[PDB]
């Protein structure tokens, strides 16, 4: 068989006649994560749109976005300062941290059915 | 006019697009060494178009973020939903759904229906749906509990009929109209916005505006991968053929003509996806403007916020866009009546303060201008100017004065 | 860009126009002619639509300045964040700076309110502002700052009877004519 471009998708096996599928190896861009040669010397690296499964080697965190490496995932959520992708933000506490940004402070106003502030 | 219906209509407008990336070297000419290298003879030809590329992809979330991110806090509506017979519960968050999306706004992101190749990949937007949808609840609780107070400072509380009593007063109704007709006018507000989810579910093409540019971005990829396998002068159209069959020395011939035309072909995408950037950019700030001014605000702009006299409007979230409601005012029943400029009386002109005066055939009175409301006429509802001989075209009456029977 | 070879011997023209001969230069001229080309069409193409966005952006700033220094605009946010008073623009390399002037309320507090008042079997709306207690007491007040005043038949007036709408509270309004009569 051949994709809808000129590439084939199967082919039949000589010898055993036998089929066998396609599919193209990963590939992906890289991009680092720096606080700023005024502050530090470390950074964090992503290996965009591929699982942490295969490969600057310090630790793994998966994301919707791709393999996460050199930084540690936190539960506290603090305003977004590195924007990284699907919701995931990311220098504090000397460490490059990964967290969830967060839309505000939660507010809510007294209503009542006869009272009004002037 | 001696009547009046509410009315709400619905506007859609586009906001984003998705982010695509494309690979130069490896859509032009990949896994081959005999090929990169006559492409690094062209200058940056692959690295303009990946900034513009960049470029784009960065500015959708600029998009987004100005039109949703309005808001400081984040509000919440009460526990009770005693709003003096309004009925909002269509468009409030539903608190037994495995995401918290108003009947409607979930309707709209089921009626909208939106792989792998070589070199091009795809990019998640900064902002998920989750939190799109948290923004505009807590827009809609604000302007649910505080009116548009929230706008401007800090946030004061009001009861929802007197804020409704305000913005009838704000089109030229005064306020006892609303204090006597608040059943019917709440009647009227369920029943129209109750008709917004059959008319959107059962209309089809109603959202078309959000499905072209799906559309169109998915032909424009498709268009450009399907162009791989063209010849455009060579022996074959594929790589590996012609490099594992001839001599570097020859290929190099055949291998130019493949890179040539690529190249062109991907400076055709670039240049397309550029000026539809610029559409859609044009679009989200209308977007912007509008949010801003009708939803935070009461606009008396003709026709901006509504066919109508504009009374409020409540926002709902759409994949790749944003849907407006707009609640408008509308007289409905009219009567035929005799008028007159001024009154003389006592040889001095009288005119009305706010309103025009009418007369139903025998007797003379004066009324407000959108709705009929007769009232006697006297010395606190008009001023006098001048004599009689001036003004063209007016007749004669007495004006009462309240002095008189409670001096007497 | 100049720089590039595009497939020829030399990116210098000079050096293959005196080296090579007649028939063969003519060929290798056409390859630097066709990038230089495609070079100078790419550029203008950019800055075409640059230049639509500038203009854009002008068109922006001539309408900010029309609405906002030469008037008091009511429209949203649009000459700034609050309530407007007043602009003034300051000049700037390629752009302009606007200084907005805006006002804000603070301080705020807390009262209850009635939507009218019965009084004589006559129900009262307010002319302007609304109605507050602090507690004992019911006054009149504005609604962007708080100033009570006494309920008195000139900032109210009446329409209709008790009976008709919802949250009707009893009080006493008075007339400036009482102390005169008295
Ligand atoms: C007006 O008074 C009410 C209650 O007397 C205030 O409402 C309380 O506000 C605090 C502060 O956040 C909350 O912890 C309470 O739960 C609220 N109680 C109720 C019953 O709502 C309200 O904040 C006051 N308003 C102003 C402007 O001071
Ligand atoms: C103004 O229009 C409304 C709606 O058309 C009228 O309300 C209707 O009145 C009839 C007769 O009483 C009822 O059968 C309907 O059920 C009412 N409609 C609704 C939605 O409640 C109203 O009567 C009109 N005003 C006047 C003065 O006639
Ligand atoms: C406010 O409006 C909602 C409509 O969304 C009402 O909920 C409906 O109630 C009827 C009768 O119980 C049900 O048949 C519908 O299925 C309900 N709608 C939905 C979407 O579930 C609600 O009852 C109204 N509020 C009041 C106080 O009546
Ligand atoms: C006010 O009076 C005018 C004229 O007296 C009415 O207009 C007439 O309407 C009928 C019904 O369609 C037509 O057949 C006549 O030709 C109209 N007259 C003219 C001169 O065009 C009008 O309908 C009245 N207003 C109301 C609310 O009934
Ligand atoms: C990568 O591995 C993780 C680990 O289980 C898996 O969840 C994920 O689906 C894998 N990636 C893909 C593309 O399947
Ligand atoms: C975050 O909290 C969850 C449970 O709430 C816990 O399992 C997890 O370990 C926490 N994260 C870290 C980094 O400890
Ligand atoms: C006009 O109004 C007067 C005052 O109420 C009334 O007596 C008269 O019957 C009215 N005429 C008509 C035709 O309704
Ligand atoms: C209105 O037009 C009629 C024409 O018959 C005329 O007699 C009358 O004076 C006009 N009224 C005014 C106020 O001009
Ligand atoms: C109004 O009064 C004047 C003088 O009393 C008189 O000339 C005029 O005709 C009167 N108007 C009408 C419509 O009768
Ligand atoms: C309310 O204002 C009046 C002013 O007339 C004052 O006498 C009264 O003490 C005030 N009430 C409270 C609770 O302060
Ligand atoms: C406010 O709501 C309560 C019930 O919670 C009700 O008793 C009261 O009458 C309402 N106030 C007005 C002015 O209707
Ligand atoms: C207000 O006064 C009337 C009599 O003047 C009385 O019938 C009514 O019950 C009073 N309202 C309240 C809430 O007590």
């Amino acid at each position: 068989g051949r994709d809808i471009a000129d590439t084939t998708d199967a082919v039949r096996d000589p010898q055993t006649l036998e089929i066998l599928d396609i599919t193209p190896c990963s590939f992906g861009g890289v991009s680092v994560i720096t606080p700023g040669t005024n502050t530090s010397n470390q950074v964090a690296v992503l290996y965009q749109d591929v699982n942490c499964t295969e490969v600057t080697g310090s630790n793994v965190f998966q994301t919707r976005a791709g393999c996460l490496i050199g930084a540690e995932h936190v539960n506290n959520s603090y305003e977004c300062d590195i924007p990284i992708g699907a919701g995931i933000c990311a220098v504090a506490s000397q460490s490059i941290i990964a967290y969830t940004m967060s839309l505000g402070a939660e507010n809510s106003v007294a209503y009542s059915n006869n009272s009004i502030a002037i | 006019p001696t009547n009046f219906t509410i009315s709400v209509t619905t506007e859609i407008l586009p906001v984003s697009m998705t982010k695509t990336s494309v690979d130069c070297t490896m859509y032009i000419c990949g896994d081959s060494t005999e090929c990169s290298n006559l492409l690094l003879q062209y200058g940056s030809f692959c690295t303009q178009l990946n900034r513009a590329l960049t470029g784009i992809a960065v500015e959708q979330d600029k998009n987004t973020q100005e039109v949703f991110a309005q808001v400081k806090q984040i509000y919440k509506t009460p526990p009770i939903k005693d709003f003096g017979g309004f009925n909002f519960s269509q468009i409030l968050p539903d608190p037994s759904k495995p995401s918290k999306r108003s009947p409607i706004e979930d309707l709209l992101f089921n009626k909208v229906t939106l792989q792998k190749f070589n070199g091009l990949t795809v990019l998640p937007p900064l902002l998920t749906d989750e939190m799109i949808a948290q923004y505009t609840s807590a827009l809609l609780a604000g302007t649910i509990t505080s009116g548009w107070t929230f706008g401007a400072g800090p946030a004061l509380q009001i009861p929802f009929p007197m804020q409704m009593a305000y913005r009838f007063n704000g089109i030229g109704v005064t306020q006892n109209v609303l204090y006597e007709n608040q059943k019917l006018i709440a009647n009227q507000f369920n029943s129209a916005i109750g008709k917004i989810q059959d008319s959107l579910s059962s209309t089809p093409s109603a959202l078309g505006k959000l499905q072209d540019v799906v559309n169109q971005n998915a032909q424009a990829l498709n268009t450009l991968v399907k162009q791989l396998s063209s010849n455009f002068g060579a022996i074959s159209s594929v790589l590996n053929d012609i490099l594992s069959r001839l001599d570097p020395p020859e290929a190099e011939v055949q291998i130019d003509r493949l890179i040539t035309g690529r190249l062109q072909s991907l400076q055709t995408y670039v240049t397309q996806q550029l000026i539809r950037a610029a559409e859609i950019r044009a679009s989200a700030n209308l977007a912007a403007t509008k949010m801003s001014e009708c939803v935070l605000g009461q606009s008396k702009r003709v026709d901006f916020c509504g066919k109508g006299y504009h009374l409020m409007s409540f926002p709902q979230s759409a994949p790749h866009g944003v849907v407006f409601l707009h609640v408008t005012y509308v007289p409905a029943q009219e009567k035929n009546f005799t008028t007159a400029p001024a009154i003389c009386h006592d040889g001095k002109a009288h005119f009305p303060r706010e309103g025009v005066f009418v007369s139903n055939g025998t007797h003379w009175f004066v009324t407000q201008r959108n709705f009929y409301e007769p009232q006697i006429i006297t010395t606190d509802n008009t001023f006098v100017s001048g004599n009689c001989d001036v003004v063209i075209g007016i007749v004669n009456n007495t004006v009462y004065d309240p002095l008189q029977p409670e001096l007497d």
